[PDB]
DNA sequence: GCCTACCGGTTCGCGAACCGGTAGGC
DNA sequence: GCCTACCGGTTCGCGAACCGGTAGGC
């Protein structure tokens, strides 16, 4: 990291490191019961100690010049152990009672709608606000990159909590995790106690948070970098970073009529809270997504299907394609386990854009997803391995788009019929889900931009 | 209301009986014993030595009157009287404190070391076997 | 846990939030617990037992609201109890 | 969280005093 | 051959100063 500007000496003297280990650490300690949820930043610029209640004006700091440089090591490594409980070098770290725990810090030539697309998916302040509702620390999480090994642990602790929740484990066991999680991922509850992760969906909520938080730092990773030479334009620099060929399908286009049909037709009878309005249609072509999908163009039963996700995710969904949840992450929230999920109805998928009456625009995808020999399921069932010869899973719903009106598109079956009853009604799904357990099976075709119209 | 008000009134008798029994015993030790004595008193009785003067005699007084507190069932820490119950102060884990709480904790009898040339004066304060009484 | 707190001065060092004079040792004093602006912790606001009841605070039932009440001496408990009502 | 008055345990500093060696006086 | 007034130095006694660990404040 760099110097904490609370020192008032940030652009003056550099933060110091002895060869490898950087003399700076950011500690944290939470007790759900006491309510305490507190930071402690230590640096060796001079020795600088910061402390207080994460996400508030509660706290204070002490900048302090040293008598010499070897006295710095003495003061630092002492303060550290006093506060953390460990020595400055350790093979594996160990938390100690009421002691802290250290957190592991690390002229443009394009169309106007395409510029708006970059505008929309690379506004990181929009993504920040996005987080504020999760109560993640807003202050120093943009400049402070939380580690990968760390976040994986943050995930694990979640997945531990679901396991604990499912088999009604001890309040202690649960307490410990809630403490472990908030310590590891600083939240901002102002002056009120961190809440226990006791629910099934509270975990899901915090899982979602991590997913989203991960993609923001992924959007930064893209944005920060390249080769800053006075030649290309700023919007073009960020376009090239997306590593995809995006084009604007014209409204006059005959294929564009189909999508708008797919949109207008496949809106849910039960999702009447809003009303769609296709502002744009983009034809999207990822770097080498056709090199990896060639295998499955042999595969039968290919379907053009909707998939929605937060506008914040689309910065990374473009650069890495659609990804499956990490293995550490909890399976809560998923119906049939971790894998790419797709819907035949634009509404159902549209709800994953997470729009509101103040943020009206949203992005939704359409992917040639090679379903193949489908595994059909009525009730929710967390699957590990697919049965033999099955390349996908299908969640059978009550309403299905009319199979006797299934139009084709470039050798892809587009089910843009309006809803009729399904062949079996013993299911606990109202609408279809299409799940692939391999990132290769999906091939993104169209990216839509949708304005929502609510009634409030 | 006859038996109700009697046990009601006769308990507030026994509550005061207890309150200023310990108080007598406290400032008896303050008169006779230095803090180091009291510290080594508790240690001998396998009791966590608290930080604080007041709190040290508060646990010696409790120790003598009711008993040397046996360690906790799960976390193996030190239960401590706090206002209306005995709360465990140990550590079920590094991350989270233990939350055990009781009015009837486990305990063996309080063993004064031989070294007491005024334990015959303190214990001569008409003190018999009795358990902690609590508020209503 | 509780908002208020009462004990015999652990030292005659801390001063009184109303009048600002040193609360002498082993004296009955009362506290109101506040957030410290300086660290993530509650801190007591020590008042001379005399001064406590002029700040406008009214503890309806001391034994359930004020901490350290049971640990006090019996006759001192009654002082608080009565003075709680006036 | 960090700051500091207080506690006991030891050393320090200095003046009385204790002592032995002595050299002028009878 | 004593005595004794004078002086240099080792000792002793006792409060002042020092000091590290910490209970109590904010
Ligand atoms: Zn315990
Ligand atoms: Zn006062």
């Amino acid at each position: 990291a760099a110097v904490d500007p609370d020192s008032g000496l940030e652009h003056s003297a550099h933060v110091l490191e002895k060869g490898g280990k950087v003399f700076s650490a950011t500690l944290g300690l939470v007790d759900i019961v006491k309510g305490t949820n507190s930071y402690y930043k230590l640096q060796l610029l001079w020795i600088f100690r910061s402390w207080g209640r994460v996400g508030t004006v509660i706290g204070s700091n002490k900048l302090e010049q040293m008598p010499s440089k070897e006295d710095a090591i003495e003061h630092f490594m002492k303060l550290y152990e006093e506060k953390t409980g460990n020595a400055w070098h350790s093979k594996n770290f160990t938390k100690y009672p009421k002691k802290f725990y250290p957190l592991e810090i690390d002229k443009s030539k394009l169309p106007k709608p395409v510029q708006d697309l970059i505008k929309m998916i690379f506004d990181v302040e929009s993504m920040k606000k996005a987080m504020v509702e999760y109560e993640i620390d807003l202050q120093k999480m943009p400049l402070g990159k939380l580690s990968k090994r760390q976040i994986q642990a943050a995930y694990s602790i979640l997945s531990e909590v679901q396991q604990a929740v499912s088999q009604g484990s001890s309040d202690s066991q649960i307490l410990d995790l809630s403490n472990r999680f908030y310590t590891l991922i600083p939240h901002d509850f102002g002056m009120k106690k961190p809440p226990l992760l006791n629910n099934a969906d509270s975990v899901q909520a915090k899982a979602e948070m991590l997913d989203n938080l991960l993609d923001i730092e992924v959007a930064y990773s893209l944005l920060r970098g390249g080769s800053d030479d006075s030649s290309k334009d700023p919007i073009d620099v960020n376009y090239e970073k997306l590593k995809t060929d995006i084009k604007v399908v014209d409204r006059d286009s005959e294929e564009a009529e189909i999508i708008r049909k797919y949109v207008k037709n496949t809106h849910a009878t039960t999702h009447n809270a809003y009303d769609l309005e296709v502002i744009d249609i983009f034809k999207i072509e990822r770097e080498g997504e056709c090199q990896r999908y060639k295998p499955f163009k042999q595969l039968h039963n290919r379907r053009l299907l909707w998939h929605g996700s937060r506008t914040t995710n689309f910065a990374g969904i473009l650069s890495q394609g659609l990804r499956i949840a990490p293995p550490e992450a909890p399976v809560t929230g998923y119906m049939f386990g971790k894998g790419i999920y797709f819907a035949d109805m634009v509404s159902k998928s549209a709800n994953y854009c997470h729009t509101s009456q103040g943020d009206p625009i949203g992005l939704i995808l359409l992917g040639e997803v090679a379903l193949g020999n489908m595994y059909e399921l009525k009730h929710a069932s967390h699957i590990s391995k697919l049965p033999k010869g099955k390349h996908s899973v299908k969640g059978l719903g009550k309403t299905t788009p009319d199979p006797s009106a299934n139009i084709s598109l470039d050798g892809v079956d587009v089910p843009l019929g309006t809803g009729i009853s399904s062949g079996v009604n013993d299911t606990s799904l109202l609408y279809n889900e299409y799940i692939v357990y391999d990132i290769a099976q999906v091939n993104l075709k169209y990216l839509l931009k949708l304005k929502f119209n609510f009634k409030t | 209301s006859k038996k109700e008000k009697d046990k009601d009134s006769k308990l507030e008798k026994a509550l005061k009986a207890q309150n200023d029994l310990i108080w007598n015993i406290k400032d008896e030790l303050k008169k006779v014993c230095s803090t180091n004595d009291l510290k080594e008193l508790l240690i001998f009785n396998k009791q966590q030595v608290p930080s604080g003067e007041s709190a040290i005699l508060d646990r010696v007084a409790d120790g003598m009157v009711f008993g040397a507190l046996l360690p906790c069932e799960e976390c193996s820490g030190q239960l401590v009287f706090k206002s209306d119950a005995y709360y465990c102060t140990g550590d079920v884990t590094a991350w989270t404190k233990c939350m055990v709480k009781t009015q009837t904790p486990n305990r063996k009898e309080w063993v004064t070391p031989k070294e007491f040339r005024e334990i015959s004066y303190l214990k001569k304060l008409k003190v018999k076997k009795q358990d902690r009484i609590f508020p209503p | 846990d509780k908002l208020y707190r009462v004990e015999y001065a652990k030292s005659g060092r801390a001063s009184c939030k109303k009048c600002s004079e040193s609360i002498p040792k082993d004296s009955l004093r009362m506290a109101i617990m506040v957030q410290s602006p300086m660290f993530d912790g509650k801190v007591p606001h020590w008042y001379h037992f005399s001064c406590f009841w002029k700040v406008g605070h009214s503890i309806r039932h001391p034994d359930v609201e004020v901490d350290g009440f049971s640990e006090l001496r019996w006759d001192d408990q009654q002082k608080v109890k009565k003075t709680a009502e006036a």
